[PDB]
């Protein structure tokens, strides 16, 4: 259902059953026991439920809201396009704290499933999520409880004065 | 003093002729309403007082009460609307008639100012 782009899986690789014991492996007994008495019977209720759910099909929407001037672009006084640009900063500041979180589930999906190789074989999930926070650590970090987009304008001013003084320097 | 010494000012005289320019308060105003209210409750005080039925005993009592209250807060709006209306109206024209003490500042968008950013660590 989830865009596979946005929370990548990497191929399953599964080894095949290859039993040298003739012993019976209670595993594949104990499986074939569940499958019989839950499965079937749930495959069956969510057969039944989803019937019912393609019977009465309706459709809900993804508001999409469009862009409109910035802070930066906003008279000193006009109380109208700081309310409309202080909106659009909330919602992209939403936005970006949802990308953390994706990033961040992404880390800890490739942590859990690399097992014990997970230090090599999640380096570049690592430098994924180095790379956003930084970014997000920049932008939304040290506002305070009381932030607003004439803030972070205020942040970024002083940290590209600090840039300039260095390419100065 | 303010507007005591306004040129034209007729003493002691309520409501000038020059008010009735503007609108009158509406009959269901809330501030009429709460006028209403308050002699309403100076008809329940005054049952009170008096030892008698606070909620019915006397209804033409608090009628009266209601009725003059009513009216009285009434004319009172009118000469508070009137009054606030001749305030703008000095005032407006004040600003108009001193272009040099009321000038238009230069609007620098937020984009151009230079506000000090101060972190909360």
């Amino acid at each position: 259902s989830w865009d596979k782009d946005v929370y990548p899986e990497p191929p399953r690789r599964t080894p095949a059953p290859a039993p040298q014991t003739s012993l019976p492996n209670p595993v594949t007994y104990l499986t074939k026991i569940f499958d019989l008495l839950v499965d079937r019977p749930v495959t069956l209720a969510r057969e039944f439920i989803e019937q019912q759910h393609a019977k009465n099909r309706y459709y809900y929407y993804h508001r999409e809201f469009r862009r409109v001037p910035d802070i930066t672009e906003c008279e000193e006084k006009d109380i109208l396009c700081m309310f409309e640009a202080e909106m659009q900063w909330r919602r992209d500041y939403k936005v970006d704290q949802e990308i953390v979180n994706i990033i961040q589930e992404r880390l800890k999906a490739c942590q859990q499933r690399e097992g014990e190789s997970y230090r090599q074989n999640c380096a570049k999930e690592l430098e994924q999520f180095t790379q956003v926070s930084k970014a997000f650590q920049d932008r939304y970090s040290d506002l305070g409880a009381h932030y607003s987009a004439r803030k972070c304008l205020a942040k970024q001013k002083q940290r590209m004065l600090a840039e300039r003084k260095a390419a100065k320097e | 003093t303010m507007m005591s010494g306004r040129p034209g000012r007729v003493p002691l005289q309520f409501l000038p002729n020059e008010a009735r320019s503007l609108p009158p308060p509406k009959l269901t105003d809330p501030r009429l309403v709460y006028m209403g209210f308050l002699g309403y409750c100076s008809g329940l005080i005054d049952n009170a007082i008096r030892r008698r039925p606070v909620v019915s005993a006397g209804l033409h009592r608090q009628l009266l009460y209601v009725t003059s209250f009513v009216f009285f807060g009434y004319y009172l709006l009118k000469r508070q609307d009137y009054m606030y209306a001749l305030r703008d109206h000095d005032m407006f024209a004040y600003v108009k008639s001193h272009p040099e003490d009321f000038p238009e500042k230069d609007k620098k968008t937020y984009g151009e100012i230079l506000e000090e950013f101060h972190p909360v660590r």
